[PDB]
């Protein structure tokens, strides 16, 4: 009894302009800026309190996995249709989309030609206007500029057309993805003190959803646990669109401006998917992911050469940068340093699940996707691969002080007797501090100023991976001041001074700071020793202090600890 | 020049409805168009025999 | 003799496409439909 | 009938004209008085004819 | 930007500081910011991002300063007088070799903006540029504003704001947050171009970009149907249509009748107002009025081929409203309630106007009259100004801020005022500016702010009931010449009987202040005396002077007698009271006594104090003789002549009529 009605209204509303359609641009615009006016509007809020948006959301594969729906398409465009039809038709039979979808792309696109067809080059007279006003500034481009008649006569062509299209069609996808996000973002990590009807709203999708209910002492995070495996399976088709276009598509539209739009919107969904699944993952922080996923995902990241083979390229390095950091940062999640020396050094079982530690293959497979990633020559593999160097570090003495499945594992590959590998590579990982520089680049890709690529909440959970493994990694190797400007970049971020304000926000966001002051590791060997030097050293010092200064204003817990 | 011409007609519509909206097969807007007609053509006689007039100028030499 | 009649042409067409005189128009045309309600209402009114 | 409504009709603000009935208000007030003063000054003629008798 | 935040909380830690002293710190300040702005066009920055947000910081920074200076007219904005007007003279009528470097970094925001593309990520940068976009346009709309007031006929800014618009035509379809934003500059810009035909926008905007933005903004906000953007747009539709723009006009209300045009959803809103927030209700119908002045025939033409669905509405609207709403669950929505009935009564009005133009007025009329309860409730009668409330409120304010006063926080007429909480009082800034000390803020939502939110309520309920009256009293004085005909008379006369008695009444109680609102003298007197004077020629009066007339006699003496003041309008028209209402007696005994009372104290002293001035006069004398003439012709006088004969002779006045016969 779960229908698409909210979802897709019908065709006459859509034609006549009697109910807009929500397209994701505008859930994915009212999710990104939280505004509360739209977020709890009549409209979207039926949009998203209907279970069937629920569970396409939680399907997204389904939204776009090749079905036969013809009996459903020729009831829908049945009771300007002709010409819909034929376009959701050709979109269908170029891309592996159901008809549905492809219809439901077309409307969109026909809703909004205003903005398709206002985001288009000026005419002459725009040009002649704005030369006028200038009396530097030369961001326009007369020598291709033409005259509004022969920029409408060839906007209804069949060729541009098309084109726009699957312009919006990549556009509406990249909107989905942004708005699945923000919507995990604002479920998860919601903000304190909101409108009664936003935490109304929450608490509604919650329940119909995933059944997390606040009032349940313990709620059910499976329907939001598997969440993770949705999309690191989707990630697969959006690697393999990367690396190869659709071969149905007529040759006349492959481009290559067509060509750069697909791959941008590739890695946007990609990037997508890779947050979603971060914040899948840290909802559950303490406890290990299933094994047989991080299995399938360390070979998917060995076979795709974690992303290179599409982020290679020079003109897509804005989205690549931090495509790099996000994709690190799920690893250094998925790995769990801290949990995994924890587990290796205590022994006992965490009763959460099941860790990759128990099974060799997992391990093997691992270790042969660092090696292939570090013989390969890219540096986004090398914050995880000096995390699992670490690794590799402690069960080696782990074994000597044994001299159980992971010994499998240290005598498949010869790991036993010589430590030669993992110890150059993390050699090859700390020399010119090359790995500070990169997870510095990282933090500042994935913090909370405004130089941050993500959501403040986003980066905010985002470098407490980074933090785990310095912390991890600060009593092994010594203090210096690499790993301290390291640090320093990570939890500032590099922002301004007005950058500081007083808004309540959720505990969550403020945990990787209050980190450096409730676990001892990242208490007596950072903070103390920043404190004893000083003046001496005194960027780090002061550096944390205004940080503390900047996180608790609103924490009276430890608003007297500066 | 058409759209001027159907905004003119548009005015003379509503200049004339105004003016008069209750006979408009009446004596009097007819008096009034054929008297426009004849201040017209009084209007061009005398602006060409103006310039007929000044042509002669041109001869006192 | 094509650059004299370019030349006209342009001038022409340069003074034909201006924002102020393509606006009086469009400017005229409702200031003229005020006139056309205003009239209206008040001859409805002393429609007797 | 809306062919001669648009025939004559001028470009300009609708509210303007109904003021106009304040003005032809104050205009019809004097006339009105006019003839008051003159029922009046009838009336009174016409009492004075039926005192004389 | 803090400094000058700091310096307009004037009302107040600060030794060592003066007048003075600020205000030469913030004419630095200022010419220091204005620098800065004309240099930026220049610099060469590693990244667009730092020169977006220095723009966007210098743009804030004079915005606050233009606005601080004209959201009030009294002393508390006299320290940044001179750094406000400063940048007032060097951006609206700045020197012709330099006015290009102060509009050059304007263009290349809009620029940098509308070729800026679209990306998921990066967020700080988006809402950074939305922020450096809303505080240009914010800018834009304050400058037109304060070009508007002063007296400014000639605006060499004009010139670039049209090719500025030319560019925030398409500015929104980067960004949905920028469409409100916008339009109001863009309504700001045919306010400045209405009290100034204009430029023409279509050869700025052209054919295809316009009709786009047309096709983009007529539906108001409708994938979540919000009432901030919805009121934005309606009166960004009211402004454009209310100006000389007539191309835009008609392709906004044709569509190209209207099938996808703005009154198309204009009417499906109209046809659910019993539910809908009275908020958007009144934006709504101030722009069907829009519409309506200015383009009659095409909305009256649509109203009438679908007015089963409007005057329905229409009537259970005038049905179900309540009078006196205060006492009911609700303060703040008597209002807008008030003015949403004072809309529907102008647009009824005016319609009914227009069928009589039409000579289809006699049924809908006969309809509609039956629809006017709520008039005779809440209409002509404005006692429900409470000056109780405002005194005690004013003593308070004064007692406990000897140098503030209440009237020192009056606007200036910068803004059109909204019709809510901060109707005459500026509350957006007093929030931030007598919130420092304890008194604001109050226990319980109790205190100075309260009080002050019920001020403006009740300031924003008197307009509305003016804005009613006046629309009543159109709709009246065309109904008494529509129903001359012998029916409904019963209705129709106590109707009009209980209207006059309302505004009599209203004269003699309590008056509102004279500053804030118009001089109601002279205003609602001409209304009664068009009234009684139709139902004369009508002949159709119950003669019911008997208390009819005390009133007037309270009035004329309780008016400080202004003979031959200023106030010659106010005596001269109940002056026409006084004689429409005795004629009317004439046509009906305790009359005589009650009549009497004119004959005796008014036209005596009337005619002294004229013949001393004359030593104006001779229509006030005519007047007079009129009103003596008909007041002399009341059945009851020609028994009384003998009590009559002593006080007719005791002024003398034979002696002054032969002098002034001289």
């Amino acid at each position: 009894t779960l229908t698409d009605r909210t979802y897709l209204p019908p065709l006459e509303d859509c034609l006549t302009g009697r109910t807009v359609i929500l397209s994701w641009r505008l859930v994915a615009s009212a999710l990104e800026d939280a505004d509360l006016a739209r977020l709890t509007s009549p409209a979207l809020s039926t949009f998203l309190r209907d279970g069937f948006v629920h569970e396409l959301l939680k399907h997204p594969a389904r939204v776009f996995e090749p079905k036969d729906l013809k009996q459903e398409f020729e009831t829908k465009t049945s009771s300007g249709v002709d010409t819909i039809k034929k376009d959701a038709l050709w979109l269908a039979d170029a891309v592996a989309i159901n008809q549905v979808a492809a219809l439901r792309i077309v409307l969109i696109e026909y809703q909004t030609r205003a903005h398709s067809h206002l985001v288009l080059p000026l005419s002459t007279q725009d040009v002649a206007n704005i030369q006028e006003a200038a009396g530097i500034l030369s961001l326009l481009n007369p020598a291709s500029a033409v005259d509004a008649e022969t920029m409408w006569c060839d906007f209804e062509t069949e060729a541009r057309r098309r084109e726009r299209i699957l312009a919006t069609y990549l556009s509406e996808r990249r909107s989905f993805t942004a708005a699945v996000d923000a919507l995990v973002t604002f479920l998860l990590h919601s903000a304190p003190g909101q409108h009664k009807d936003l935490d109304s709203l929450r608490r509604a999708l919650l329940k119909d959803a995933f059944a997390f209910d606040e009032d349940l002492d313990v709620p059910d995070r499976s329907k939001l646990l598997t969440m993770a495996p949705t999309y690191m399976n989707l990630v697969e088709d959006c690697i393999a669109r990367a690396q190869a276009l659709p071969a149905k598509l007529g040759e006349s539209f492959k481009t290559e401006a067509f060509e750069l739009d697909w791959l941008r919107t590739a890695i946007t969904e990609a990037v997508h998917s890779l947050s979603i699944a971060f914040q899948a993952l840290d909802l559950d922080t303490p406890y290990f992911a299933p094994h047989e996923l991080l299995s399938e995902w360390f070979e998917l990241m060995n076979s795709s050469l974690f992303l290179e083979s599409i982020l290679g390229f020079e003109v897509v390095a804005d989205l690549a940068m931090p495509a790099r950091s996000l994709v690190s940062a799920i690893c250094l999640k998925m790995l769990n340093i801290d949990r995994t020396i924890q587990f290796l050094h205590d022994f006992d079982y965490p009763d959460g699940e099941e860790p990759y530690l128990l099974s060799s293959q997992t391990l093997n497979k691992i270790h042969t996707a660092v090696t292939n990633a570090v013989n390969s020559g890219v540096a986004a593999s090398l914050p995880v691969a000096f995390a699992w160097s670490l690794i590799v570090h402690q069960m080696h003495l782990g074994y000597q002080e044994r001299a159980s499945p992971y010994d499998d594992f240290l005598r498949e590959q010869r790991l036993d007797n010589d430590i030669a590998p993992v110890e150059q590579i993390a050699m090859l990982a700390t020399s010119r501090g090359q790995v500070y520089q990169v997870m510095s680049e990282m933090a500042l890709c994935l913090g909370t100023t405004h130089e941050a690529a993500f959501r403040p909440a986003v980066g905010a959970r985002a470098r407490l991976v980074f933090q785990d493994l310095l912390k991890r990694a600060a009593y092994l190797i010594p203090y210096q001041d690499e790993p301290v400007f390291s640090l320093l970049a990570i939890l500032a971020t590099g922002r301004q001074y007005w950058d500081v304000t007083d808004a309540l926000s959720a505990s969550s966001l403020n945990q990787v700071y209050t980190d450096m002051l409730d676990d001892e590791t990242l208490f007596t060997q950072f903070t103390m020793q920043a404190i004893n030097r000083f003046p001496y050293e005194f960027n780090p010092f002061s550096v944390l202090c205004r940080v503390l200064a900047a996180a608790l204003i609103t924490n009276k817990d430890k608003a007297d600890v500066v | 020049g058409k759209d001027l011409a159907k905004m003119i007609k548009e005015i003379n519509d509503m200049s004339n409805t105004l003016s008069k909206g209750s006979k408009p097969d009446d004596p009097l807007t007819q008096i009034v168009r054929v008297l426009n007609g004849h201040l017209a053509q009084l209007q061009w006689i005398d602006t060409n025999a103006a310039a007929l007039q000044a042509k002669v100028a041109a001869a006192q030499k | 003799d094509e650059d004299e009649l370019k030349q006209k042409l342009q001038q022409i067409d340069k003074t034909l496409n201006d924002p102020a005189q393509g606006s009086r128009l469009e400017e005229l045309w409702s200031r003229l439909i005020v006139l056309r309600g205003y009239a209206e209402d008040l001859k409805d009114q002393i429609n007797q | 009938d809306v062919d001669t409504y648009l025939s004559n009709l001028q470009t300009k603000t609708t509210l303007s004209m109904i003021a106009d009935g304040l003005e032809r208000s104050a205009r019809d007030f004097d006339a009105f008085l006019e003839e008051n003063v003159t029922l009046e000054w009838e009336a009174q003629r016409k009492r004075i004819y039926q005192h004389f008798g | 930007a803090a400094l000058i935040d700091s310096a307009a909380c004037s009302a107040v830690p600060w030794l060592g500081t003066s007048e003075k002293i600020l205000s030469r710190v913030a004419l630095a300040i200022a010419q220091a910011a204005l620098d800065v702005y004309e240099s930026t066009t220049t610099w060469r920055f590693r990244s667009e991002l730092d020169r977006s947000i220095l723009v966007r910081d210098v743009v804030g920074l004079m915005h606050k300063l233009v606005v601080h200076a004209h959201t009030l007219s009294s002393h508390l904005t006299s320290t940044l007088s001179p750094a406000a007007a400063h940048i007032i003279s060097s951006f609206l009528t700045p020197p012709p070799s330099a006015s290009s470097l102060r509009f050059q970094p304007l263009l290349g925001t809009l620029l940098v903006a509308l070729i800026t593309p679209r990306a998921t990520l990066y967020p700080g940068q988006s809402r950074i540029l939305a922020e450096r976009v809303t505080s240009v346009l914010a800018f834009c709309t304050s400058l037109l504003r304060a070009a508007d007031f002063l007296g400014q006929t000639h605006i060499p800014l004009q010139t670039h704001l049209f090719q500025s618009a030319c560019l925030l035509a398409r500015l929104p379809a980067a960004n949905a947050v920028y469409r409100a934003p916008v339009l109001e500059l863009l309504r700001a810009l045919v306010e400045v171009a209405g009290r100034a035909e204009p430029p023409s926008l279509l050869g700025y905007l052209g054919s295809h970009a316009a009709r786009s933005f047309i096709s983009l903004v007529e539906g108001i906000d409708k994938p979540f149907g919000r009432v901030e953007h919805a009121v934005v747009t309606w009166r960004f539709f009211a402004a454009v249509i209310r100006n000389r723009q007539q191309w835009m006009a008609g392709c906004l209300l044709t569509g190209r009748v209207g099938e996808g045009s703005v009154l198309a959803a204009a009417m499906e809103r109209l046809r659910e107002v019993k539910s809908l927030d009275v908020q958007e209700a009144v934006a709504v119908m101030d722009f069907v009025v829009s519409a309506q002045n200015y383009w009659p025939w095409t909305i009256f033409a649509v109203r009438k081929e679908k007015e089963v669905v409007d005057a329905l509405r229409g009537y259970v609207r005038g049905l179900k409203a309540p009078g006196m709403v205060m006492k009911t669950d609700g303060a703040a929505a008597a209002a807008f309630q008030a003015r949403i009935a004072a809309y529907v009564a102008e647009t009824f009005a005016m319609q009914l106007y227009h069928m009589r133009q039409m000579r289809q007025a006699e049924k809908f009329a006969g309809e509609l009259v039956a629809d006017l309860d709520y008039f005779l409730r809440e209409g002509v009668m404005v006692w429900g100004y409470n000056a109780s409330l405002h005194g005690n409120f004013a003593r308070n304010f004064a007692k406990r801020f000897p140098g503030v006063e209440v009237d020192d926080f009056k606007r200036t007429m910068w803004l059109p005022r909204e019709l809510g909480k901060g109707y005459y009082y500026a509350l957006e800034v007093a929030e931030q500016m007598l919130g420092f000390d304890a008194g604001w803020g109050g226990v319980k939502q109790s205190g100075f702010r309260k009080e002050m939110e019920t001020a403006n309520l009740n300031l924003s309920l008197v307009e509305a009931q003016v804005s009613l009256f006046h629309a009543w009293e159109y709709l009246l004085l065309e109904l008494t010449l529509s129903l001359l005909p012998k029916k409904e008379n019963a209705a129709f006369a106590r109707q009009v009987l209980q209207v006059v008695e309302q505004c009599l009444e209203a004269n003699q109680r309590s008056q509102p202040p004279e500053n804030i609102f118009v001089v109601l003298g002279h205003a609602r007197a001409g209304l009664a005396l068009t009234l009684l004077q139709r139902l004369a020629d009508a002949n159709q009066l119950p003669r019911d002077v008997t208390h009819l007339l005390a009133l007037v006699s309270s009035a004329i003496h309780a008016v400080e007698n202004p003979f031959g003041a200023n106030d010659l309008p106010y005596f001269r028209t109940l002056l026409k009271i006084l004689f429409v209402v005795l004629r009317a007696a004439k046509q009906g005994v305790a009359i005589t006594q009650q009549v009497l009372t004119i004959l005796d104290r008014v036209v005596a002293r009337c005619f002294r104090a004229l013949a001393a001035l004359v030593h104006t006069a001779p229509e006030d004398l005519a007047l007079i003789t009129a009103i003596l003439q008909a007041c002399l012709s009341v059945p009851g006088i020609e028994q009384c002549q003998v009590q009559v004969l002593n006080i007719m002779a005791a002024h003398d006045v034979f002696q002054v009529a032969v002098a002034l016969f001289s």
